[PDB]
């Protein structure tokens, strides 16, 4: 018999990105802060959607 | 929010700890009737666990095994270890350079110096710690204390103990991953288990939760005092949660 | 087996642990022989 | 006011570039 | 006319207006299209001419 | 939609102003930041 | 601050009983359920020790399934019982005979009047028998000595195991000791389960050793007994003391499950 050997190879590549002026529109919110409490410190996740 | 408790520790047991805070302390109503109620260092039970090799074992026995070979290891080494006699309660606060050592051991939380300037790490010595680790860990590795014997001669033969640190929270999966590498102990455990026809032995291992810690700031290291150096492992933001004594075999 | 043909129950209702829990601590009618 | 704002903003302040 | 009439009236008027304005676009481009197609049918190719 | 007239047999599409149904993708972004209980205590209790 | 369940008394209150309750402000209470109603018939281990057929394994299982609560205050005929919550620091009271050391793991068991009877504020066929609040390994060892009394107690007909039960008979802890009741049908069914495990352990896995509906019948009658005997072992320790008040009246603890 005969063989086919296949193989993908990974290439780090700087990929450019071109768009139009105000292509997609973003609406973001005023962020909310949750207070997770630990006995040694307090962690605050700010979270803006 | 953390609960701490001032405890009677002997001034001939306040050492190590007093040099560099952070240890486990076990309590026990032992055999001699005059000093029955005793609290115990993790380095002090390291000289009872066989897993600490005899050089390091007798090294910290040269630190304070004077008290150990006074009455106490004749009640722990000499009088045979039960997991019943020892109970873990957590990591020391209040160094206490007073007349009689009154060490305020924590119950649950991240063991801290007061005023929130210094966090007390848990100093788990090296030979009781490392060898039951699981995988590469991320931020909330859990600490379990496991005493594991192996049946040799005297219906138990030898006591030994471990401090297993694992992300695996669950009881039965944790005892199965113990049963992975403890096949040898359950060989000779089965051997004297079938030796005892009428007499008895007492089973293999005993697991309990101890808490969790930061575990990416986890690193090993060393302390040094009277009777020299002592290679240990430093567990930084050690949350304390003493779990139930869950036995396996 | 003939009673279980005429007893209604094709086989024995096996011992539930819920039933052992009342063995350790003791619509529908029920009958009284007279 | 609310009704005239339904006609002003919720139809579109500009009748060109879209029509709500 | 609680302005529901006003928005439906403007909606019907804008439907009519948008139909007529897309018609003006389609009509001018169709004039473009069929003038171009006549010019192609009456334009012999370059090597021929 | 901009369409375009013809006189040939092809019917240009009657559908003026084709309906498009687009939506808004959402993606929350969260940053944790820590403050020690020591820092909170040196804000709160505030000794001599 | 916490959940709080009220008790109304059917009894016309005795001032001496109110005084004993005001002594027992810090006590702990056995309760079936955290419905906000509680009757005197519901409150107490009276509801456990009323069927004198029944014995220590079902006593322990009732104290497992029924809510462990802390006495808070008494207001006339009503009684304030604050239900504890896991993680908070609570003042409780030592009603059992066993003294308390600091840091100790603390565990509910039902009290036993075998030699160490200690009654309460009882009026009109209801006592407020509070559970023994006893250390963890000591509680497990109480139950182990009870199950070996119910095992070895059949051979009272022989002097040897008669002497073995009389040699067992007794549980000694720090500075406070107690005798233990003889079982010569809860503990009987418990040791029926134990004896089926013991018989069938030499009977059901012998052809599994060589590799590693009858078998399902046998292992079913093994494993359901295994479940019913395992359920009465894990002591579920209620408290964990930070400091003990001296003379052993009370102790500030943290509550566990």
């Amino acid at each position: 018999f005969a063989l086919t050997v296949v193989r993908t190879d990974t290439f780090e590549t700087d990929t450019l990105l071109y768009s139009t002026k105000a292509s997609t529109a973003v609406i973001i919110n005023t962020p909310i802060v949750t207070k997770e409490d630990r006995d040694i410190n307090t962690v605050f996740h700010v979270s803006q959607n | 929010q953390a609960i701490t408790a001032r405890f009677f520790v002997r001034e001939s047991l306040g050492e190590v700890e007093q040099k560099n805070l952070g240890v486990l302390m076990f309590r026990l109503d032992t055999g001699i009737e005059m000093p029955s109620t005793v609290l115990v260092s993790l380095f002090f039970l390291s000289m009872v666990a066989e897993n600490v090799s005899a050089a390091t074992k007798n090294t910290l026995a040269a630190i304070y095994g004077r008290e150990g070979e006074a009455i106490r290891t004749w009640l722990r080494d000499g009088a045979w270890r039960l997991h019943r006699v020892v109970h873990p309660l957590g990591c020391t606060n209040s160094i206490t350079p007073g007349a009689t050592c009154l060490i305020t051991c924590s119950m649950r939380g991240h063991s801290y110096n007061m005023l929130k300037t210094e966090i007390y790490p848990l100093l788990v010595p090296k030979e009781i710690y490392l060898d039951l680790d699981g995988e590469s860990t991320d931020e909330i590795r859990f600490v379990y204390f496991v005493i594991t014997y192996d049946y040799n001669s005297d219906r138990q033969g030898r006591p030994s103990a471990f401090v297993v640190v694992s992300r695996i929270t669950h009881r039965h999966t944790l005892i199965n991953v113990l049963r992975y590498r403890f096949r040898v102990s359950r060989f000779h455990f089965l051997n004297n288990s079938i030796s005892g026809y009428g007499p008895s032995t007492g089973c293999l291992g005993t697991l309990q939760r101890l808490g969790w810690f930061c575990s990416r700031d986890s690193r090993s290291g060393i302390v040094a005092s009277r009777a020299g150096q002592l290679s240990v492992v430093k567990l930084e933001k050690f949350y304390v949660d003493v779990g139930p004594l869950v036995e396996f075999a | 087996a003939w009673v279980r043909q005429a007893t209604g129950a094709r086989r024995t209702e096996v011992l539930d642990s819920e039933a052992i829990s009342i063995l350790t601590f003791g619509r529908a009618t029920c009958e009284v022989i007279l | 006011e609310e009704m005239f704002n339904n006609f002003r903003l919720y139809y579109g302040d500009d009748p060109e570039r879209y029509n709500l | 006319d609680t302005l529901l009439d006003k928005l439906l009236n403007a909606d019907a008027v804008n439907t009519v207006l948008r139909a007529v304005k897309n018609t003006a676009d389609a009509m001018e481009r169709g004039l473009i299209d069929t003038f171009l197609r006549v010019l192609l049918r009456h334009a012999p190719p370059c090597f021929v001419l | 939609v901009p369409r375009v007239a013809t006189g040939a047999g092809i019917p240009t599409s009657r559908q003026t102003t084709v309906m498009v149904s687009k939506y808004s993708e959402k993606s929350p972004i969260t940053i944790p930041f820590e403050i020690s209980a020591a820092c909170l205590t040196h804000l709160k209790e505030t000794f001599e | 601050m916490e959940t709080t369940v009220l008790v109304t008394f059917e009894q016309r209150l005795t001032t001496g009983d109110v005084g004993k309750l005001s002594r027992l402000i810090g006590a702990v209470i056995p309760i079936p359920y955290r419905h906000h109603l509680l009757g005197s018939s519901q409150v107490g281990l009276d509801a456990v020790v009323k069927d004198k057929t029944r014995d220590y394994s079902r006593m322990r299982a009732r104290m497992r399934e029924m809510t462990l609560t802390i006495m808070r205050r008494v207001e006339g005929n009503q009684m304030i019982l604050g239900v504890p919550t896991h993680g908070q620091c609570y003042t409780i009271r030592n009603t059992g005979p066993v003294s308390w050391e600091k840091g100790d793991v603390l565990t509910t068991l039902p009290p036993v009047f075998s030699g160490e009877v200690t009654g309460l504020v009882s009026v009109s066929d209801w006592d407020l028998v509070l559970p023994w609040i006893v250390p963890m390994a000591l509680a497990t060892e109480i139950n182990q000595r009870m199950m070996m009394l119910a095992l070895l107690s059949l051979d009272r007909s022989h002097e040897e195991v008669r002497a073995a039960t009389a040699q067992l008979r007794v549980v000694r802890y720090r500075d406070a000791t107690l005798t233990l009741p003889e079982i010569t049908i809860d503990m009987r069914n418990v040791c029926i389960s134990l004896s089926m495990i013991a018989n069938l352990s030499s009977e059901v896995t012998l052809a599994y050793v060589r590799k590693l509906t009858e078998e399902l019948n046998k292992l079913t009658a093994l494993f359901v007994m295994i479940r019913q005997i395992t359920d009465v072992i894990s002591e579920q320790p209620a408290f964990l003391v930070c400091d003990v008040s001296p003379d052993d009246k009370s102790a500030l603890c943290i509550y566990k499950g």
